[PDB]
Parts: structure tokens; sequence; C-alpha cells
């Protein structure tokens, strides 16, 4: 067996790690009118209805949670959605204007003081030549005094001039699929204990992920997926402080959230084939906006993170918790959309204990926006058309941000703070477990095999 | 893992009249569909397979039909001979499950 | 007639070992892949370990990894499962099935069935 | 008939079997190599016009090795001790396919290359002999 | 020369004829089914891109039977009674391919699976041979 | 090894050179003739899809002739006196590929029909041959 050839194999089974273009793929149902959607799955394909997935026997892998180019896609694609799903709708020129405002004091409680605005002011006309008086009820988060009835201005006139969001259209997320093209394959662990980095043991192939729903939001992972056996605590470098730490939680936790405030809403005609939503009057009393969570729920889930976070502190370590830092709303805040209106509530109430080596409920205050600036991005704004009657929504508590505070040698005390920002920790949140490979089904063996002449 | 759920738990038709049991799938399993009856002490064996299709040897009552995520068992009439525990088992994505298996009563 | 027998059973204390055989007769037992499948008492059905035709290729469930052996004799016409270090649950009546066709992935055949219990 | 006997086959399913064993299954990978203006407009031909790409170039080299249309082809090229002193035995039942390719992955260009010139001499002797007739 | 002397020739002209008399002109349609950011744009980019495709396809299948570069090619397989009992002359001088088609439609995706093993053991057994030399 | 001890090689490198010598590289051109919304957006992809259509029109027909995955592929159709009278010597050692495109360039359709009916024949008493048996 000395006199060895080589021989050609085609189509075996080998692969390399790369980088391609994913396409999505939408639910059949989706089609079922509800064309009016962000998520404009229109132009997704459809999904099979039975999706195959391959198990890979003795096959390990690397994995690396923090360097995957799935997660840099999926950002610009929800960014160029949202762009796209906005370019056939009205554009606020004229609303740059003086205003004349007045406060609100009509039936409402001692902590709606002032936040809401009661302006007048000159507007144009489907006629070029004549001009309307008109009045709506404005947010004091949205005007900026310039210099009784003193006279304000919408808070983005000096940046930009925001676009009225299309009143059909539905801001409710749809699951998506990302697939890949012929000769490229996705490869998901199976691990129940993996921790986002190093070997995965157990395999598998599939061709599309499973259905993941863009939610938005901050220092909370709302309607997301859940840990088979234990809370899971993931970081690029637990031992550096300016990492976030992603946790994922072993069962959800519910929250209520709720707008008590019948609204009305107004039409007014500011040009040909053009409307502006204003509103109107406020039918009945003014009362806060607030969220609410079971104070025993929420303590066992908070012993059970701090139960998985002392394996990389120790036993002997005090555990506390903090409220953020500082910053602007939509960081030191719990941002989120329920049904139309855009929240901010105050997470004050919820990350404040410490915890020892060793019915009710909680009541957080809310407030409400207009102009919106999503993507962190500076020059593009977003006006939310009021809605009308009382709004109310129910959502799962999945995950948490966290941060950690340089503290001085072992102090043998740490807090750690909740802090958002940048939503590609949210995408990371869900595609931990996804990467892409290509093949290469060429390979050259010695054999005994000789060609024939 | 594909989960298999099969309802009712127990089942107490007297014979002659219908059956009905259902069994189904938490994903789309397309028609990679079997049913299994098991006498108490005896080797299992095999009535439908493919979902729609009738094992060799099993009697004509026998009758299964469903694609996707739902699937039902059905048989013609009852005898004093199917007291039996059937399941369910789906051979699309590996490894293969059984259902929790439905338990029939004369 | 086509049929299968297990044999083998017997009383092992914890982590002990325990050998089981699945003599088969009536077919070509070299042409077909085996199964070994076992019900926990008041639970369902559980794959537990598999081997190709040519006993080339074995497949193992998570729980068993690392501690059951599988392999076949196509001379004798025989199948074993070798246990190893045993553990309460590991309980149930084991049968050996059988595959049929190389797109059927369906048993068509299955065995009487064997008790092993575990106590000390 | 009952073909080999498996217990399961699918696309890449032998990943992590002997280069023995994975051989019997070429045909699985080899036939899903192929299918198997808005944001979405360029997304969806750019991949398939990569795919298509990909396929020809494979199929180019072996055209012009001689192995056109197969799967397993010998060739006249004498294996060198210096790629790989492992024994026929340890590498066709101790190895997988990933493993060998990290292996030999520094002298994949000799061989491609050494392939063409022997396929080369192979049909200018072929034109020789016919034209000898 | 005078070929087969035939009154006219065309794509797709003997669609109507038997199947033993439209077997002469296969090169007539084989040879057509490959070329025979204003509103026009794309329109004309996806239809090409997906004509490649569907070449590409058809020829794969034939490359995994062995019959590549073939417009007639036979094979290992026999014909099961089961898919059609008719005689051999009532096929080929009494029916017209689009009739047969219907007849067998049922039965394509057998055949092919049956074919593609053929092949496989057709190579399998080729390589062992070739060793023992 | 020297392989055939050249200068220098490169693509389109014997142009010049004699018929004869030109045809020991063919390989070299063979392999560089697949790949060796802004403004530069469609100018990237038409090219691309403009290629792949050209290799695979130029493919198949190689295909129809009998010359699959071949170099250098010889028939069974001969040469007319009446395309050129020249002596086989003054031929490939006297003139170019360019010198002799522009030759026959008149009488190339012609020659193509012929290479396709022989092989259609070809491969009708192959056919027939294999049945016999
Ligand atoms: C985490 O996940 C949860 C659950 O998936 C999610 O909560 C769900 O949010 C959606 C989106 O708001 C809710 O769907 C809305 O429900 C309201 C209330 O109707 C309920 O009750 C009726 C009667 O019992 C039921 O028939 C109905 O199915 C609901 O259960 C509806 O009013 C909403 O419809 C309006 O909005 C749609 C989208 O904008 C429009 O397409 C639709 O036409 C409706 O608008 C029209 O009518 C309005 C009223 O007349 C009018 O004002 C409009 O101008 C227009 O004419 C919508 O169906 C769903 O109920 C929630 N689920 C639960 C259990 O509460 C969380 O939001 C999610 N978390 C995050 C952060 O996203
Ligand atoms: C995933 O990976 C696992 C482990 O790597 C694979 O499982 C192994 O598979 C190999 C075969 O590929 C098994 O090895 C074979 O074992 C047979 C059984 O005999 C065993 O027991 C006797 C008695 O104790 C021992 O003497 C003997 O050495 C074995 O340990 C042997 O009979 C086999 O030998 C035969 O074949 C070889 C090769 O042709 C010949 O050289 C021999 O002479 C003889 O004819 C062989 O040694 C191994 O036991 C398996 N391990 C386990 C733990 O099960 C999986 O197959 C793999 N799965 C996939 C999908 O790739
Ligand atoms: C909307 O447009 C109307 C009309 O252009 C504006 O009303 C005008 O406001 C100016 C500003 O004060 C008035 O000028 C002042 O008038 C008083 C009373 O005559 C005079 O004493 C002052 O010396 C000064 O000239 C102007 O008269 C008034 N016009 C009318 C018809 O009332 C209005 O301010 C614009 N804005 C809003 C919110 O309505
Ligand atoms: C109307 O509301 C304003 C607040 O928008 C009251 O003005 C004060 O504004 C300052 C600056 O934000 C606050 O710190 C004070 O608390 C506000 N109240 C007072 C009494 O100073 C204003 O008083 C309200 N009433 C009227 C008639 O304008
Ligand atoms: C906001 O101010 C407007 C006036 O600019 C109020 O609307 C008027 O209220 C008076 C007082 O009842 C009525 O007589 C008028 O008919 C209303 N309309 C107009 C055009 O003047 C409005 O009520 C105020 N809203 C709140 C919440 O205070
Ligand atoms: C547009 O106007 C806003 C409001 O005046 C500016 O934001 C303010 O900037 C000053 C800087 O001297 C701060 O003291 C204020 O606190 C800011 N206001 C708020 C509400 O945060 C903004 O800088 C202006 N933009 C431009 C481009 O000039
Ligand atoms: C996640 O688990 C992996 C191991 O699977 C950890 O990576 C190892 O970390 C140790 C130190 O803790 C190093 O000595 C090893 O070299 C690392 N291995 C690899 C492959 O990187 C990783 O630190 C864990 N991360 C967290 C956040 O727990
Ligand atoms: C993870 O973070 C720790 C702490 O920031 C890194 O350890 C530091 O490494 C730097 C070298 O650049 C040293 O100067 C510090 O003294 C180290 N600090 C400690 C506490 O050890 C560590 O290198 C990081 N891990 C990786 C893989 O970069
Ligand atoms: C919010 O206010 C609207 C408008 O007042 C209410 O809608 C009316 O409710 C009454 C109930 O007595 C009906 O008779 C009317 O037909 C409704 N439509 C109108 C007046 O246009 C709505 O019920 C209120 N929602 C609350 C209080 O939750
Ligand atoms: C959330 O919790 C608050 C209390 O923490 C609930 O407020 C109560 O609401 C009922 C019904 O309107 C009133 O009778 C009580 O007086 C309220 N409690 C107070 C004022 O302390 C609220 O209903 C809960 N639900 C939501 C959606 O917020
Ligand atoms: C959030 O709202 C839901 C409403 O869907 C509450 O669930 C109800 O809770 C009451 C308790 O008074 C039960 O009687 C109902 O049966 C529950 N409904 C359902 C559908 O389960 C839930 O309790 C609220 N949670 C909080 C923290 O306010
Ligand atoms: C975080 O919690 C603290 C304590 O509950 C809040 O209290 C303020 O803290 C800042 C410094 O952290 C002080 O300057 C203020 O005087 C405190 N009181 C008030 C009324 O602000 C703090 O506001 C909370 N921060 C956030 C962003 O919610
Ligand atoms: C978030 O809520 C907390 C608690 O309600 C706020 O902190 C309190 O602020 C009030 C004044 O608004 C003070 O009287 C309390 O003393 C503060 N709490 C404590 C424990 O000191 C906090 O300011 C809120 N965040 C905001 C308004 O941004
Ligand atoms: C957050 O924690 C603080 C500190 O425990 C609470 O503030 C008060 O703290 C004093 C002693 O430091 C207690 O005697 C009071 O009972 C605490 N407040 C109350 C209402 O009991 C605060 O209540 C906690 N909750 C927040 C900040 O929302
Ligand atoms: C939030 O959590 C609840 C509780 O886990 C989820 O409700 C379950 O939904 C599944 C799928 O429809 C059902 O099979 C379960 O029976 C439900 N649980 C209960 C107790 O009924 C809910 O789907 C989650 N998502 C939300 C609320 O959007
Ligand atoms: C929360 O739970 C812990 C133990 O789980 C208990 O000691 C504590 O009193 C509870 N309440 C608070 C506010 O932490
Ligand atoms: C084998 O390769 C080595 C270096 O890789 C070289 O020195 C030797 O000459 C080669 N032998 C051959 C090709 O026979
Ligand atoms: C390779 O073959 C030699 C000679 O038979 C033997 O000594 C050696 O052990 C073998 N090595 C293997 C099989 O790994
Ligand atoms: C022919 O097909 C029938 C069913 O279509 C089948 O029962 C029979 O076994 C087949 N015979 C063969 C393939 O020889
Ligand atoms: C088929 O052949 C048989 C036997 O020669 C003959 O009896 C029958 O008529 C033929 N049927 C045709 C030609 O349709
Ligand atoms: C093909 O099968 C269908 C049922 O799937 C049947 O209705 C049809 O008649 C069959 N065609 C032929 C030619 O037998
Ligand atoms: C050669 O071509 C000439 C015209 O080009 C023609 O007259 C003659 O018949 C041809 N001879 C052949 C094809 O043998
Ligand atoms: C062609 O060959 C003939 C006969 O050998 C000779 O007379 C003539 O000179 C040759 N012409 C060339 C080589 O150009
Ligand atoms: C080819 O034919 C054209 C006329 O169609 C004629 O002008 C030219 O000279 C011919 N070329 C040769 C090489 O005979």
């Amino acid at each position: 067996a000395e006199n060895l050839w080589v021989t050609v194999y085609y189509g075996v089974p080998v692969w390399k790690d790369a980088e391609t273009t994913l396409f999505c793929a939408s639910d059949a149902k989706a089609y079922e009118t509800e064309k009016h959607n962000v998520w404009a799955t229109h132009a997704c394909v459809p999904t099979d209805p039975n999706p195959q997935e391959i198990h890979l026997e003795n096959v390990t892998e690397e994995f690396n949670m923090w360097k995957n180019n799935m997660v840099e896609q999926m950002h610009t694609d929800i960014i160029s959605l949202w762009d796209q799903s906005l370019k056939p709708c009205v554009k606020l020129t004229p609303l740059c204007v003086t205003l004349q405002c007045t406060n609100v004091t009509n039936n409402i409680t001692d902590d709606m003081r002032g936040e809401l605005k009661n302006c007048s002011f000159n507007m144009t006309t489907e006629l070029r030549d004549k001009k309307q008086k008109v009045y709506s009820l404005f947010y004091r988060l949205d005007v900026v005094q310039i210099n009784s009835n003193k006279e304000y201005r919408l808070i983005n006139c000096n940046t930009s001039a925001c676009t009225q969001a299309c009143p059909k259209v539905s801001f409710e997320p749809i699951p998506i699929h990302y697939c890949a093209p012929a000769g490229f394959a996705i490869l998901k662990c199976k691990d129940k204990k993996f921790n986002g980095t190093g070997p995965c043991p157990s395999v598998s192939t599939v061709q599309c992920t499973h259905g993941i729903k863009p939610v938005v939001s901050t220092q909370l992972l709302l309607n997301g997926s859940l840990a088979e056996e234990e809370v899971m605590i993931r970081s690029e470098n637990i031992t550096n402080n300016a990492k976030n730490i992603l946790v994922q939680f072993n069962t959800p936790v519910q929250i209520n959230c709720t707008r008590p405030n019948n609204n009305t809403r107004k039409s007014i005609r500011i040009g040909p084939g053009q409307a502006f939503y204003a509103t109107g009057d406020i039918i009945g009393d003014i009362r806060q906006a607030h969220c609410n969570v079971s104070k025993a729920t929420w303590n066992e889930t908070l012993g059970k993170v701090v139960k998985q976070l002392r394996k990389h502190f120790g036993n002997n370590t005090i555990i506390r918790f903090a409220n953020s830092s500082g910053g602007d709303l939509e960081v030191t805040t719990h941002s989120f959309n329920c049904g139309g209106e855009f929240f901010y509530c105050n997470t004050s109430g919820l990350f404040n204990s410490t915890w020892i080596s060793n019915n009710d409920s909680i009541t957080l205050p809310c407030r409400i926006k207009q102009i919106i600036n999503m993507w962190q991005r500076i020059g593009q704004c977003m006006y939310a058309p009021p809605i009308q009657g009382v709004i109310r929504c129910v959502s799962n508590i999945t995950g948490l941000i966290l941060t950690r505070d340089g503290g001085s040698t072992n102090s043998t005390t740490e807090t750690f703070r909740p802090g958002g920002g940048d939503m590609r920790d949210n995408w990371r949140s869900e595609l931990y477990k996804y990467k892409v490979v290509k093949i290469e089904p060429l390979g050259v063996a010695p054999t005994r095999c000789k060609r024939r002449v | 893992e594909i989960v298999m759920t099969q309802s009712p738990a127990t089942l107490s038709v007297s014979p002659g009249e219908r059956a009905t049991l259902s069994c189904r799938a938490s994903q789309g399993v397309s028609s990679n569909l079997a049913w299994y009856q098991q006498k108490p002490g005896q080797a299992p064996r095999l009535l439908i397979h493919g979902a729609s299709t009738r094992a060799t040897g099993s009697p004509a009552r026998f009758s299964g039909s469903g694609s996707g995520t739902e699937f039902t068992l059905t048989i013609s009439s009852l005898q004093s001979e199917d007291f039996a525990v059937y399941s369910c088992q789906q051979y699309h994505n590996w490894p293969w499950t059984f259902g929790q298996g439905t338990k029939v009563e004369i | 007639e086509v049929q299968l027998v297990e044999s083998g059973e017997g009383l092992v204390q914890p982590g002990g070992s325990l050998r089981l055989s699945c003599a088969a007769s009536g077919f070509t037992f070299s042409s077909h892949a085996m199964h070994w499948v076992r019900q926990a008492p008041g639970k369902g059905l559980e794959y537990v370990s598999a081997i190709s035709s040519e006993g080339g290729s074995t497949y193992y469930a998570d729980s068993v990894r690392g501690r059951f052996i599988i392999s076949r004799d196509n001379s004798k016409n025989t199948l074993y499962l070798q246990m190893g270090s045993l553990r309460a649950e590991d309980m149930a009546v084991y049968y050996c099935a059988r595959v049929t066709g190389d797109y059927n992935w369906y048993f068509d055949l299955w065995g009487r069935g064997t008790l092993v219990t575990v106590s000390s | 008939a009952v073909g080999i006997g498996a217990v399961f086959l699918g696309f890449l399913g032998a990943a992590g079997s002997t280069m023995g064993a994975a051989s019997m299954t070429l045909t699985v990978q080899a036939r899903n190599l192929l299918s198997g203006l808005t944001v979405w407009g360029i997304k969806q031909l750019q991949a398939r016009v990569l795919a298509v790409e990909r396929y020809l170039r494979d199929q180019q080299l072996l055209g012009i090795w001689g192995c056109s249309g197969k799967l397993i082809c010998c060739t006249n090229v004498p294996w060198n001790s210096s790629w790989s002193n492992r024994n026929l035995s340890e590498i066709w039942d101790n190895m997988t396919w990933l493993q060998w390719d990290k292996e030999i992955s520094n002298y994949t260009q000799i061989i491609y290359g050494l392939l063409e010139e022997s396929q080369n001499q192979q049909e200018k002797n072929e034109q020789d002999l016919l034209a000898l007739d």
C-alpha cells in the first residue's frame, strides 16, 4: 500500500467561516391584509410551513456572540425598513410657527401640574391666500419657551422638520426569519448552558432562524425568549466594567401599562390633500400613566440573578442595585411603544435593594412624547399622531441590561445599574446561538486507485 | 425537540361506535407521522405510517388523516380486542419523538 | 416468522454494569438499522441509541452519552447494549426496534421487551 | 431497496463521521449546492448571482482535470509523502474531512497545479495516438 | 446532405407527432433553451437570472445520473410494469410526449430516485475495480 | 517539473506565435474566462450576468458536438478543400490563430451544422447497437 495516488472527491462535508447577505422570510398568515405594518413583510418570501433541521453528531464548533456579523445586518435592515415606511407620509414643515400656550388646569391631580399646555396658532389652509386659527394640546416635553401666555415653539424647529407617521400603519412587531443563500449554511448551538463564547459541543444546521420579533426598548427586554434551565449571565469580559452584561430570565415577569386618559382626535387640513391630526379636549379626568409589576414575583427573580452573579465575584461579596446614573431621557428611563404611544417610565422602584452574603404591586410613573428620535440619529425626527380612547397593554419581561461601577480594590461590595442605549444589544440577545459558514465541496485524498489509460 | 401532545388522556367508548384520538405537534412535521399500538405484555405493532397509509396486516377499520401540526386517528368499529394504548411518532427532525399515549377503555 | 427477543435482565446495584442482547431471526439482519427504546413507568417512549446497518456509525442520547455502548454482530444476528454507571433514572422496559428502508425511518418490527431494575 | 441502511440522511449529516463512512453520501451535499426596488430587492438577486458563479467556478476545475460529470474520480498523480506520511488505515478510519482539511491546507495549490499538467499531457498523447492511426 | 428529409423543422415543431418521430429532432429544442432603473430595468435582469438557474438545475440532474453531455442516454434500471404495462409498439408509434407525460407524471420521483442510486453504485464499483490492478 | 520550458506564460501570451506553439497553452486562456443603487450598482451586476451567459453559451456548443469536458477534441467530419487548400505544414508552422480566423471566417457556420448532425447520427447508432445486445 505504498503506490498511493491522488483521488478527487466532489461533495464533501467541510466548511469555513464567512460573511454574506441574508434575506427575510415572513409567515403566510401575514399576507391576510395587514399590509399596514412598518415591517414590510409584503416583499418577504413566504416561509416553509415545515422547517427542516439536521443534527450533526460528533461535531464541536466555536462561537463568538460578540463578533457576530448577523447582528450588524439586522440593524441596517431594521433602520432601512423604518426609513422606507415613512416616505409616503406628510411632512410637517408649516408646523414650525410661534405658539401661544397656557397651562391646562381643569380637573387634574397634583402630579400632572404643568405637564400639558393649551396652545393656539395660525395655520395655512387648502387655499394659498387665506389662513386659519387653530388650537391643540401639547406635552411639556415638546415645547420650548422663546424670549402672560408666553410664546413657545416645537423643540425640533432648530434642527430639522418632523414627518408625521401615517395613521394607518401599525407598529406591532411581526416575527421574521433570516435565511441563507445556496452554498451557505447556518449552525445552531443546542447546548442549554452555553455562555455565548467558546466551544459548543452540541450543534445542528438549519436554513432559517426562528421567528425574531423586532421589539425596541431599553433597560428591559420584552416579549423575548427564555432560558431553559437557569438564569444566564453573558458578557464580553466580565472583569472589565466598561462592558455591558446581558441577563436572560428563567421565567417571565408580567408588566401592565396604561394611559388612563380618554383622548380625542381632530383633523386639520393644512394643504391640498394633507391633514395634521391634533389633540382636542380630554373627556373626563386627567391622571398620570404608569406600569405595574408584582412585588413578590420581582423579588424572587432578583434573588436568582444574585445567586448566579456571585459565581464571578465570590460568595462573600455584597450585591446592591441602584438606578441609572444620568444622561438623556432615552437612556435613564425604560422606553417602549405600547399600541401607538411612546412611554418613558421611571424604573427607580425596581433597582433598590442590597443583598448580603448569607399581593401588592410596584407602580412606575411614566411620561409620554410625540417627537421621537430613533436609532440615536440626529436630524431626523418623527411625529406620532394621537390615539383615541384609553390604552392598555400587557407583556413579559424577559431579560435585563446592566452595568458595573468601578470600585477601588475589593471593597466586598458591587453595585449594578441599568443601562441601555445601543439597540444592537437587543438583537444580540436573540442571535447569540447562530453563525454563518461557507461550504467547500472539494477534497483530495490518497488511495490505491489509478486512472486507466 | 418537537413535543408530541396526545389528547384525551383516557378515552372510554363502548363497542361499535366511533372513537377519535388527537396528536398535536409543536412544529410542522409535514406527513412524517406513524401510529403504534401496544397490548399489555406484547410487542408493539405498526398501524399507520405516513399519516394516511394503513400498515400491512392491520385491520381496515383503522383510519387516520391530517397534515402539518394536526393529526387524527379514527376506527370504524371498536372490537373487544381494540383495548390498548396508542402512541404517535414523528420522524421529521432528529431525534424521533413519541406522544404520551392515549389509553382506550372498552 | 420475523421476531426479536431480548435477554439479560436482572438486579443491578447503582453504578453497576449490565449487558443486554436482542437476538433476531427470520430476515437479513445485516441489511437494516436498529434502535434501542425505553419506556419509564408512567412516561412515554424515549429514544436511547441507534446503529447503522454495517455497524460503522453509532448515535447516542445526551443523557446516556459516555455511559452506554451499542454494538452489533452480523455473523450471529445479534444486537448488544452495554450499560455502565447505572443510575436510578435508568428505570424502564427496553425494546430493540428495527428500521425499514433507506427513506422510511419509522420502525416496522419491535421486540418483546425486558425489564431492568436498580436497587441497593 | 434499503440502500445502505442508514439511521438517517441529510445535508452535512456526516460531518462528524470518518472519511470512509462520509464518502457514501456525496450526492446528499452535491444536490443542495444550487437551490437547496425595495430593501429586499437586491438582497435576493446578488445572492443568486453569487451562488451561480461559485457553482460554475467549482465545475470548471473538475472540467480541466478530466473529472467532469463524476463524484469520485481517479487521477494519475502519485502521492508525495511530504504532504502526509500517515497510513491508509488511520486516514480513512480515524479522521474526518474537517480534520483532514486542516492538515493538508498548505499543499492544496501544488496538487491543483499538478493535476492540470497531467491532464494536458494525457490529452496531447491521446491526440498523437489517434493521429497515428 | 438531405439529413432526415423533413418537410420543415422548428422549435417545438414535432409536438404533435409520435414519440418515435419526435426523437430525431432533440437538438432543435435543446439549442433554444438558453438564448433562443426604469420600468424595463429589472424586467430584463430577473428573467435572465431565472433562465440561467433553470438551465443549470436541469443540467445537474443529468450530471448525477451519469448522462452528462448526451441527448439520449441508456441506464441500468429495469422498467417496472406497475408504472405502465403498454406494449413497446403502442408507446413509440401511437403516442406523443405530451400524452406520455400525463400518464407517468405520478411516478417521476421514484424513477429519479432510482437513477441516482444506480449511478452511485456504479461509481463505487468502478473505483473498487481499479484499485485491484 | 520544468513543464514545457517556456520563457514565460500568461493570458493571451502566445497570440503572435504559430498555431502549433500556441496549442500547448490552452489552459492559460481557459481558466481566465470566468473570473480572471449607486452609479456603480448595476455596472457590476450586468457585467457578471453577461459573463456567465457567454460562458454557458460557449459550453453548450461543445456539449452538443460530443466534445464536453475537453480542450482538444477529434471529430468525424472530413475537411473540405474548398474551405482551404493550404498544406498541413504551412498551417501549423507558418500561421497564427488570428490570421487563421480571418481566412475561414466565412465558412464557420457551415462547419458547425455538420458537427451537430454527425453527433446525432453517432448517438442514434450507439443506441441501436446497445439495443441489439
Ligand atoms: C408583547 O406582546 C403582547 C401580546 O402579543 C403585546 O400586547 C398586544 O398588543 C397589540 C397591539 O396593540 C394589541 O392589539 C390591539 O388590541 C386592541 C384592543 O383590542 C383587544 O380587544 C378586542 C375586543 O376584546 C379584541 O378583538 C382584540 O383582538 C384585542 O384583544 C385593538 O383595539 C387594536 O386594534 C386597533 O389597532 C390596530 C393596530 O393599530 C389596528 O389595525 C386596528 O384596526 C385597531 O385600530 C382601529 O380601531 C381603533 C379602535 O376603534 C381605532 O382607534 C383606530 O383608529 C383604528 O380605526 C389591536 O388589535 C393586543 O391586544 C395586545 N395583547 C394583549 C394580550 O393585550 C405587547 O404590546 C407586546 N409588547 C411590546 C413592547 O410590543
Ligand atoms: C461518533 O463518534 C463515536 C466515537 O468516536 C463513534 O462510535 C465509535 O465507532 C467505532 C466504529 O467507527 C467503534 O469502533 C468499532 O467497535 C466495534 C465493536 O468492538 C468494540 O468492542 C470490542 C470488545 O470490547 C473491542 O475489542 C473493540 O476494539 C471495540 O472497542 C469493533 O468491532 C470495530 O472493529 C471492527 O472494525 C474495524 C474497522 O473496520 C476493524 O479494523 C476491526 O478489525 C473490526 O473488524 C470498531 O473498533 C467504536 O466502538 C464506537 N465508539 C462508541 C463509544 O460507540 C460513532 O460512530 C460516531 N458517530 C458518527 C455519526 O460519526
Ligand atoms: C395670528 O394672526 C393674527 C392676525 O395676523 C395675529 O393677530 C395680530 O397680532 C398682532 C400682534 O399684537 C396685533 O398687533 C397689535 O394689535 C393691537 C390691537 O390692535 C395693537 O394695540 C398693537 O399695537 C399691535 O399693533 C394685530 O392687531 C393682530 N391682528 C388681529 C386681526 O387681531 C395673531 O397674533 C397671530 N397669532 C395667533 C396665535 O393668533
Ligand atoms: C403654569 O405652569 C408653569 C410651569 O410650566 C408655572 O411656572 C413655573 O415654572 C418653573 C420653571 O419650570 C417651575 O419651576 C415652577 O414650579 C412653576 N410654577 C411656579 C408657581 O413657579 C406657572 O406658575 C403655571 N401657572 C401660570 C399661571 O403660568
Ligand atoms: C384650550 O383653549 C381653547 C381656547 O383657545 C378652549 O376652547 C374654547 O373654550 C371656551 C371656554 O369654554 C369655549 O367657549 C370655546 O367655544 C372653545 N373653543 C374656542 C375655539 O374658543 C379649550 O377648551 C381649551 N382646552 C383646555 C383643555 O383647557
Ligand atoms: C436647538 O435648541 C435647543 C433648545 O434651546 C438647544 O438645546 C439647548 O442647548 C443649550 C446649550 O446652551 C442647553 O443649555 C439647553 O439645556 C438645551 N435645551 C434642552 C431642552 O436640552 C439646541 O442646542 C439647539 N440646537 C442647535 C443646533 O442650535
Ligand atoms: C464562557 O465560557 C468560556 C469557556 O467555555 C470561557 O472562556 C474561557 O475562560 C477561561 C477563563 O475563565 C480561559 O482560561 C479560557 O481560555 C477560555 N476559553 C476560551 C475558548 O475562550 C469564558 O470566559 C466564559 N465567559 C463568561 C462570561 O462566563
Ligand atoms: C478583561 O478585562 C481585564 C480588566 O480590564 C483585563 O485585565 C487587564 O489587562 C490590562 C492589560 O491591557 C492590565 O493593564 C490590567 O492590569 C488588567 N487588569 C486586571 C484586573 O487584570 C483583561 O486583559 C481583559 N481580557 C481580555 C481578553 O482583554
Ligand atoms: C371616551 O369618550 C368617548 C366619547 O365621549 C366615549 O364614547 C361614547 O360613549 C358613550 C357611552 O355612554 C356612547 O353612548 C357614545 O355613543 C360613545 N361615542 C361618542 C360619544 O361619540 C367612550 O365610551 C369613552 N371611553 C371611556 C370613558 O372609557
Ligand atoms: C396598577 O396598580 C395601581 C395601584 O398600585 C392600581 O390603581 C388602583 O386602581 C383601582 C381601579 O381604578 C382603584 O380603585 C385604586 O384606588 C387604585 N389604587 C390606588 C389609587 O392606590 C391600578 O389599577 C393597577 N393597574 C394598572 C393597569 O395600573
Ligand atoms: C396584569 O393584568 C392582567 C390582566 O390580563 C392580570 O391578570 C388577571 O389578574 C386577576 C387578579 O385580580 C385575575 O383575577 C385574572 O384572572 C387575571 N387574568 C388573566 C387573564 O390571567 C394581572 O394580575 C395583572 N398583573 C399586575 C401585576 O397588575
Ligand atoms: C436615582 O435615585 C435617586 C434616589 O432615589 C434619585 O434622587 C436624586 O439623586 C440625585 C443624585 O443621584 C440628587 O442630586 C437628587 O437631589 C435626588 N433627588 C431628586 C428629587 O432628584 C435620582 O433622581 C434618581 N435618578 C434617576 C435618573 O432616576
Ligand atoms: C424616579 O422616581 C424616584 C422615586 O419616586 C424619584 O426620586 C424621588 O423624587 C422626589 C421628587 O420628585 C423626592 O421627593 C424623593 O425623595 C425622591 N426619592 C428618594 C428616594 O429620594 C426620581 O426623581 C424619579 N426620576 C426622575 C424624576 O427623573
Ligand atoms: C428605596 O430605598 C430607600 C432606602 O431604603 C427607601 O427610602 C426610605 O428609606 C428610609 C431609611 O433609609 C426608610 O425609613 C423609609 O421607609 C424608606 N421609604 C419608605 C417609603 O419606606 C425608598 O422607600 C425605596 N423606594 C424607592 C426609592 O422608590
Ligand atoms: C407571556 O408569558 C405568558 C406566560 O408564560 C405566555 O402565555 C403562555 O402562552 C403560551 C403560548 O400561547 C401558552 O401555551 C401558555 O398556556 C400561556 N401561559 C398561560 C399561563 O396561559 C405568553 O405567551 C407570553 N407572551 C405575551 C404575554 O406576549
Ligand atoms: C425579598 O426576598 C428576600 C428573600 O428572598 C427577603 O429576605 C426580603 O425580605 C424580601 N423583600 C425585599 C424587599 O427584599
Ligand atoms: C514532496 O514534497 C517535498 C516538500 O514538500 C519535496 O521536497 C519533495 O521533492 C516532494 N517529492 C515528490 C513531489 O516526489
Ligand atoms: C502504519 O503501518 C505500519 C506498518 O504496517 C505500522 O507499523 C504502524 O503501526 C501503522 N500505523 C498506524 C496504523 O497508525
Ligand atoms: C412496481 O410498482 C408497484 C407499485 O407502483 C410495486 O408494488 C412493485 O413492487 C414495483 N415493482 C418493481 C419495482 O419491480
Ligand atoms: C401487445 O402485445 C401482445 C402480444 O404480442 C398483443 O396480443 C397485443 O395485442 C399488443 N397490444 C398492442 C399492440 O396494443
Ligand atoms: C395520479 O395520482 C392521482 C392521485 O394522486 C390520481 O388522481 C391520478 O389519476 C393519477 N394519474 C394516473 C395517470 O394514474
Ligand atoms: C466544399 O465546398 C464547396 C463550396 O464551398 C462545395 O462546392 C463542395 O461540394 C464542398 N465539398 C465537400 C463538402 O466535400
Ligand atoms: C505543399 O505540398 C506540396 C507537395 O508536397 C508541395 O509541392 C508544396 O510546395 C507544399 N506547399 C507548401 C509547403 O506551402
Ligand atoms: C468572405 O465573404 C465576403 C463576401 O461575403 C468576401 O468579401 C470575403 O473576401 C470572403 N473572405 C474570404 C477569406 O474568402
